[PDB]
């Protein structure tokens, strides 16, 4: 399933993934195209936020959808 | 009957099912944490007087720093759509408004 | 009386209502100021959903009281 998630920057890229994978699943693919941890990558879709043991077929999300993607910020 | 399954209970039994119902009870038991801690810290500052604010001087500038230091950064400059202000709820109530108030592009592909 | 109602978004609502009226004409209240459909709108108080039949005072409602709006929705 080819699937497109866009950034807060403005770009988007393309995920080929399937609906049974995990959003965590789909965090590692984004760290290996544009090269940021999944830690810091939380996937949001029609206001909603995407758990990472959840896949994408729980969440209704079919092929060509745009996921939005978000940068965790915390202390430490 | 022969169902009593995952069909009966599907909303008011499981929050994941639910966040808007999950995020309820969640605002309710914070309002209680308000009232056991503005009262729990009322009655600490009464008896801190006593054996806990004894100093007679002022020292009250390293929190000072804290808080003009991120008074003027975290509200200061919004004359772009900076990632760094925005929490990852305030990311998200921006990148969720485009979700669902953020349609504007034609007939080709929407959501 | 002047109650309160807290949305998901920190706002609350300040409608005008009485210790006798039902449920569901607050819920209609709320749809005529903000647009949304009452069936969706769920009057929740002190954790607990409240009854469309039940009026403000068979869950001892006074004045200035701040219920929890929530959204239903049969999706996801």
């Amino acid at each position: 399933m080819q699937i497109f998630v866009k950034t807060l920057t403005g770009k988007t890229i393309t995920l080929e993934v399937e609906p049974s994978d995990t959003i965590e699943n789909v965090k590692a693919k984004i760290q290996d195209k544009e090269g940021i941890p999944p830690d810091q990558q939380r996937l949001i879709f029609a206001g909603k936020q995407l758990e990472d043991g959840r896949t994408l077929s729980d969440y209704n999300i079919q092929k060509e959808s745009t996921l939005h993607l978000v940068l965790r910020l915390r202390g430490g | 009957m022969l169902g009593l399954g995952a069909s009966d209970f599907e909303f008011g039994v499981d929050p994941s099912a639910d966040p808007e119902l999950a995020l309820a009870l969640r605002v309710s038991m914070e309002e209680q944490r308000q009232r056991q801690e503005e009262e729990a810290r009322r009655a600490a500052a009464a008896s801190a007087a006593e054996a806990g604010i004894a100093t007679t001087g002022t020292e009250d500038s390293d929190d000072a720093l804290l808080k003009m230091t991120i008074s003027q950064q975290e509200f200061g400059r919004t004359g772009l759509p900076d990632l760094s202000s925005m929490t990852e709820e305030e990311q998200i109530a921006y990148a969720m408004q485009m979700s669902l108030q953020g349609a504007e592009f034609g007939q080709a592909e929407s959501a």
